[PDB]
């Protein structure tokens, strides 16, 4: 419970001593590693919060830019959405492991191959050109908001995890090591007065006998 | 050099005169021929090893950790056979060499030697298994009277300024060497690396000497400004911009 | 003595013991950071301390191969498991800042048969085989090493 | 591997991701949207949301902030790490930032 | 004797001493952890060795209830708090395989009023009620938990 | 002895101890979540207990302003600090939910120049100032102060 329990003696004063050092090495290497993930935890919720207000006027520019199009193109949404098979953009996951971590992010790819290239050739499609153009720009933000995201909730647990080892090493470690040390510290000096006791009774029955034997010449 | 030897081997109470025959010659040189002297004793705990015999030969009953409760005299009146004096140029200086057992501080042959003694200078394993020789650690040392050894008309003007600065900077490079360890090295600012440049080169160039290698402290503190000079003039914060100004140059 | 009969080893013995000393510190760190935080010298630098413990520094008491081994046998284990690394650690250190940087992963599929090759030195036989044969299969194994890492500079 | 992007939203926005690139079928004909018509029940804006976040293809999910608001329950629930979710405007419908369940846990927020 | 006179009680005893044992396994974890990452049957396990430690292992001697206790009370207690954890471990392990997940939490919050039966069971005084009347209450325990666990499957 | 002869003293000593214990405090919500989301007073707390820690309990000897520091000199330096922080304290609290609210950086916008003052104090030479010009100047500080803050609520 609130002790080791490692018997008293000069070993286990040094094993003390050891463990006591290991568990505060560990807690200073856990705090770098606590304040490098806050620092990067507190600069990605930054970046959230810059990138959904880049991502708010964009959206807006792009949905009021539809209407231009609907004004010319007339209901090309209809033969847009019926019309699917493969995109023009993807992504792909991608990780970064520093303070120790593995954080997940993601990054835009291009595919080439536009599959409405011909929408409103015969009227519309300077509209359809800005039109395309606006939401493929949009995109490249959301991937990156969607790898802030990801990021910035992995980095919360991952300094949860970390605070609590820095406090179970600095409330609970380090405690049963330096209330086990001032245990063994003071077992260790109550052996030593027992012994020094017994040497110094053995002592003074030697200092009778001398005495006794001396006077046993009269 | 006088030079007493005393082996191993050699009877345990010549290892208690051993010490106090030193000093009446070192007394001799310096508060009568008006010599300087530094004594040099190498091992005090293979004394208080011989001081635990004489006293068990008196059948006195055994104080601390085994040894005689009045070690602390004895010791000191060993260690106290040292100082300038009224009137004399002579001057005793002492380097007390000490093995901790079981390299421990908390053991009575240290703890007492850090009562009596102004300070104390630790050998550490970590430099020795690392081969630096002389593997001195200078974050635990401290010379208790350095600040009048040192400074102008006695070394140099910046001394203490270099001492102080070169001293942050390997407490500051040892934290940032842990830290690359924890985070790596993409997660290092600039100014991480030039601690850490720094405390390479500092155990290569100033703790790293030779056997044989003689260095003056004025040779030491040009050594210690080709090392500072690794920063930027702002980042040496404990150095004063007289002398930055003065010695930051090369 | 050795600056005599052995000139190679000082620096031998000194990297040695500086390699076995930095696996303490990184086999410390990893405990509560895995591999993520570990420059790729510190790769190499557990890879050979591994083989420096595990195939130099160990020992068998009860086997030909082991029961007594020589110092020509002795030195040139070690000078193979230095010579990788200082070989490894200057392949990294000269890709460093290159669009390609050579990697511990990249060595360790390059140099599997000469990793293999060097754990395998303790088994040469100073009964069976000659000195000089020992010293001859060591001798290939460091030429071996040299052609393998010309294939990454 | 790769992924790829999925959205559940309005006509309008569906039509402008569409032509931005975004639409693509699964080897299975599905989809990786959903054209949320007036019409269209809570269970379908749900089951399509429950879908794309344990769909093996997709890797990030596009809504429009007022269905956000709707699926606001699993939404919510949904707490997986690598699957992500993203809140958007529309002409008709509200701010970038409204009731957002990643900006209401941070500390170090204004 | 046991095996004579009370052949219920040593697989009785046996299970409470392994569910005491595997809390404090559990509680060195939880003290570094926090209560909420450990599996439901472990939450169980907790649980049951909680109302174990409350209203068993404690006794208030200075009151009525808990003056004396005799065997036949003891026994009955401890059938009820292991009839309790082994159809709560069951019921979970029935049905963790799909998403009919039954929870500790779940458990609790149905059976919030046997719970509450389970740590009162200390009360009943064998000064007032006779063997037969502890015993008919103790019965029907163990009735209401079979009827409400069949309710949560 | 302080009733008889600086009879305001006591409050003073008080609520000195309880604004650098406010100081430690503080700092630990300072080190969650920075200066920025403490509350006006707080703020203002931090202010005065650095006044109080880097002018009042600070006292550089080798100074020949600083050789000694009569108890006079002393009071009269605690109660400006203290005046200070009452009427900073119930400017802030006075305007709490207001439109218009007092903040440290409006105080140090529109009286920096007592703020300033404060500092100063310290410097008074009991040998080269008589006690009645250094009771004068702090008795011109606490004027100066009631009508900056006076100007602000």
């Amino acid at each position: 419970k609130d002790r080791i329990e490692i018997f008293p003696s000069r070993m286990a004063q040094t094993i003390m001593k050891a463990r006591l050092k290991g568990a505060q090495t560990g807690r200073n290497l856990l705090k770098k590693k606590s304040d490098a993930l806050t620092l990067r935890f507190r600069q990605i919720l930054k970046k959230i919060i810059e990138t959904k207000m880049l991502m708010g006027e964009v959206m807006r520019e792009a949905a009021f830019s539809l209407a231009e199009a609907k004004f010319t193109a007339g209901d090309f949404s209809t033969t847009v959405i019926q019309n699917v098979n493969k995109a023009q953009v993807k992504i792909r996951a991608k990780k970064d492991n520093v303070a120790g971590v593995t954080l997940p992010v993601f990054e835009h790819y291009h595919e080439g191959t536009d599959s409405y290239e011909l929408t409103g050739l015969a009227r519309g499609g300077e509209q359809l050109a800005k039109l395309k153009r606006n939401y493929a720009k949009a995109v490249e933000l959301l991937v990156e908001l969607a790898s802030l995201q990801t990021s910035f909730v992995t980095l919360d647990e991952a300094i949860k995890i970390t605070n609590r080892r820095v406090n179970a090493i600095e409330h609970v470690i380090i405690p049963r090591i330096e209330r086990t040390l001032a245990y063994i510290i003071t077992e260790l000096d109550e052996r030593e007065r027992e012994e020094f006791y017994r040497l110094k009774k053995i002592q003074e029955k030697k200092k009778i006998i001398k005495e006794k034997s001396e006077k046993d010449l009269e | 050099v006088c030079l007493f030897l005393n082996l191993a081997n050699d009877p345990t109470i010549e290892r208690i005169i051993t010490p106090r025959l030193a000093l009446t010659t070192a007394e001799f040189l310096a508060y009568q021929c008006e010599k300087h002297v530094l004594v040099i004793l190498t091992d005090m705990s293979s004394y208080a090893e011989a001081l635990r015999e004489v006293s068990a030969a008196r059948e006195e009953v055994p104080g601390r950790r085994g040894f005689p409760g009045y070690m602390y005299t004895d010791l000191a009146t060993i260690y106290e056979r040292a100082g300038r004096v009224e009137g004399r140029n002579g001057s005793i200086t002492q380097i007390p060499i000490l093995t901790m057992p079981n390299d421990d501080i908390t053991h009575p042959i240290p703890d007492l030697t850090g009562y009596i003694t102004e300070g104390q200078i630790y050998v550490d394993r970590q430099l020795h298994n690392r081969q630096i020789y002389p593997p001195i650690n200078v974050l635990p040392s401290l010379s208790r009277l350095m600040k009048s050894a040192i400074g102008e008309g006695m070394t140099r003007k910046d001394h203490a300024d270099v001492s102080n600065q070169l001293y942050a900077c390997y407490a500051i490079g040892k934290d940032v060497q842990a830290m690359k360890a924890v985070v790596g090295e993409e997660a290092l600012t600039s100014d991480d690396l030039l601690y850490l440049e720094f405390l390479q080169k500092f155990e290569k160039n100033f703790i790293t000497q030779g056997p044989y290698e003689n260095r003056t402290v004025y040779e030491t503190l040009d050594i210690g400004w080709q090392l500072l000079r690794i920063f930027p003039k702002e980042m040496l914060k404990r150095i004063p911009q007289s002398t930055l100004s003065e010695f930051y140059p090369r | 003595y050795y600056d005599k009969h052995f000139t190679e080893f000082v620096p031998l013995r000194t990297k040695a013991k500086e390699i076995l000393q930095e696996e303490e510190d990184l086999a410390e760190i990893v405990q509560l950071v895995g591999k993520a935080s570990l420059a790729e010298t510190d790769k190499i630098t557990l890879e050979v301390a591994k083989l420096i413990k595990d195939d130099f520094l160990q020992q068998n008491g009860y086997t030909p191969y082991d029961r007594f081994c020589p110092f020509y046998k002795t030195v040139g284990m070690l000078s193979n498991m230095i010579s990788f690394y200082d070989m490894a650690r200057r392949a990294v250190e000269t890709t460093a800042q290159s669009d390609n940087k050579i990697t511990w992963s990249i060595i360790r599929e390059h140099m599997g048969e000469i990793l293999y090759k060097l754990s395998s030195m303790k088994f040469k036989d100073p009964v069976k085989d000659g000195e000089a044969k020992i010293k001859a299969d060591y001798a290939q194994l460091l030429e071996d090493m040299q052609n393998a890492f010309r294939s990454l500079e | 591997r790769g992924k790829l992007i999925a959205v559940i939203g309005d006509e309008d926005t569906v039509t402008g991701f569409l032509l931005g690139g975004i639409g693509e079928l699964n080897k299975n004909r599905h989809p990786n949207f959903l054209v949320v018509e007036k019409d269209t029940t809570i269970n379908e804006i749900e089951d399509t949301f429950r879908q794309f976040l344990n769909r093996d293809d997709i890797g990030i999910i596009l809504i429009n902030q007022y269905i956000a608001e709707m699926v606001r329950h699993a939404l919510d629930a949904h707490q997986r790490s690598i699957p992500a979710v993203l809140e958007i405007p529309s002409k008709e419908h509200p701010y970038d930032a409204a009731k957002d369940s990643i900006l209401r846990r941070a500390k170090g927020m204004f």
